[PDB]
């Protein structure tokens, strides 16, 4: 069957805060494993 | 060794590149902000400076 | 909520303890999200109103 | 920044008066503790050298 890797990927030029949401993520990861 | 103890706290440019860092000087902006060296710990890295 | 709120407790404008104000202006502005660029160019200004 | 961290300690005469250790010398005795610091703290108080 017909298929294709439309993996879209769409980032800012600008990348400086970009990584500032992963730092909350990873806190966030962090305290679901913690809490589970 | 030295009989005070001190660093220098600066400022990187847009477009953050470690080969920059090490091969160029025009990265770092112009503001900097001297402080003096609290006490160095390194519990887990062996580079934990404050 | 970012950081905790005791410090605003500790360091408040009617105990006359804030000799520089330039200090406490720069700790409520650092708790803002701005790029580094952002805050470089908060820094490019040099007039206090500006 | 000195080069060699210090402190005195000196004993005070009778009947204690933070004006007049403010603004005389004399109230002070003549006898003193002179000590190097170690590292300061700053618990609880803002001023709690050891």
């Amino acid at each position: 069957m017909v298929e294709v890797e439309n993996v879209v990927h769409e980032d800012f030029q600008v990348t400086e805060e970009v990584k500032a949401l992963t730092a909350e993520i990873v806190k966030t990861i962090r305290d679901i494993i913690a809490l589970n | 060794r030295l009989a005070q103890p001190y660093v220098g706290v600066f400022l990187k440019r847009d477009d953050s590149n470690e080969s920059d860092v090490v091969e160029s000087l025009d990265e770092i902006y112009h503001t900097g902000t001297f402080a003096q060296i609290h006490e160095m710990q390194d519990l887990g890295d062996k580079l934990r400076m404050i | 909520p970012l950081y905790r709120e005791s410090v605003l407790q500790m360091m408040q404008a009617g105990q006359r303890v804030v000799d520089n104000p330039i200090y406490l202006s720069d700790m409520g502005a650092a708790l803002t999200g701005a790029e580094s660029h952002e805050l470089q160019d908060v820094l490019e200004e040099t007039n206090i109103p500006k």
